[PDB]
């Protein structure tokens, strides 16, 4: 039932921008904060953002200043608009939803979605 | 059963409102376990280390408003790792009513930002893990913002961290920390 899905992936070149989108659905929207999060092969894993109507949104070193997160309430749906990417940003990115009542501005996600592939050539 | 010790930040980042805010948590925590075996103990910290009350004090007079009401704030820095090693090493001593096969559950209320301390966590957590102790983390203030305050109160946190971190306005650290024990 619960499902987090991600698209908008795929290959960008440097400088690029690229809008990542998290389709959700089998759970209600409005009590999960929902974050972005990402690793590559060979690579440790990063939280790179989060959204919650209570707590507001938070950002990774890397991401703030790049990166907007935003969340259309009506669709279900939360966004990662990621500006100015570059070949160190390449990895699978993951969007994940942790109870928002923890108000940890998700720290420790109880959903995961599959990950979709972004890579960022020259 | 279970022996709980507080360590809680009075450092002068801690602003009055949430300094105020850790007394009600610990109040609130201390009266759920009022009709238990529960043994409870409190240390402030900044750079300097007050106990204000062991395991033997509250074993004599169990009563969370004697003894938290007239903690004051201590102000200073923030010296956590140095406080975490004097719960597990005095704290958690029978010297101070620590039961042996109880189990050892620290609190350690933070807004996540140490400064001053010359000990790192890596010099504290394994030790701590040594002894029995399981760690929770009620972050404060802007410690759920920034990402090294975050992953402060990640390291401090038994694993797995989610069961563990909490923030002082929810009621699930208690909720947990219950049904937990």
């Amino acid at each position: 039932q619960v499902q987090l899905v991600e698209s908008g992936g795929g290959l960008v070149q440097a400088g690029g921008s690229l809008r990542l989108s998290c389709t959700t659905s089998g759970f209600t929207f409005d009590d999960y904060a929902i974050g972005w999060f990402r690793q590559a092969p060979g690579k440790e894993r990063e939280g790179v953002s989060c959204i919650s109507s209570s707590e507001g949104k938070y950002y990774s070193d890397s991401a703030k200043g790049r990166f907007t997160i935003s969340s259309d309430n009506a669709k279900n749906t939360v966004y990662l608009q990621m500006n100015n990417l570059k070949p160190e940003d390449t990895a699978v990115y993951y969007c994940a939803a942790e109870w928002n009542n923890f108000g940890r501005l998700c720290m420790y996600p109880d959903y995961w979605g599959q990950g979709t592939q972004v890579t960022v050539s020259s | 059963e279970s022996d709980i010790v507080f360590l809680i930040d009075g450092s002068g980042s801690i602003n009055n409102i949430d300094f105020q805010k850790m007394k009600e948590f610990v109040s609130t925590v201390m009266e759920q376990f009022k009709k238990s075996k529960t043994l409870f103990s409190l240390m402030q910290y900044s750079d300097e280390f007050r106990i204000h009350f062991t395991f033997n004090d509250f074993k004599r007079n169990p009563s969370p408003r004697s003894h938290v009401s007239p903690i004051k704030q201590l102000n200073g820095r923030t010296k956590t790792a140095s406080g975490i090693r004097k719960v597990v090493r005095e704290l958690f001593h029978k010297t101070n009513g620590a039961r042996e096969n109880a189990a050892k559950i620290l609190v350690v209320i933070t807004d996540g930002e140490k400064f001053g301390d010359p000990l790192d966590y890596k010099d504290v957590i394994p030790e701590a893990d040594r002894a029995g102790v399981i760690r929770y983390v009620i972050g404060v203030g802007n410690a759920f913002n920034k990402p090294q305050s975050r992953r402060e109160l990640d390291t401090i946190a038994s694993k797995p961290a989610g069961e563990h971190v909490f923030q002082v306005d929810n009621f699930e650290a208690l909720n947990t920390i219950q049904n937990q024990l």
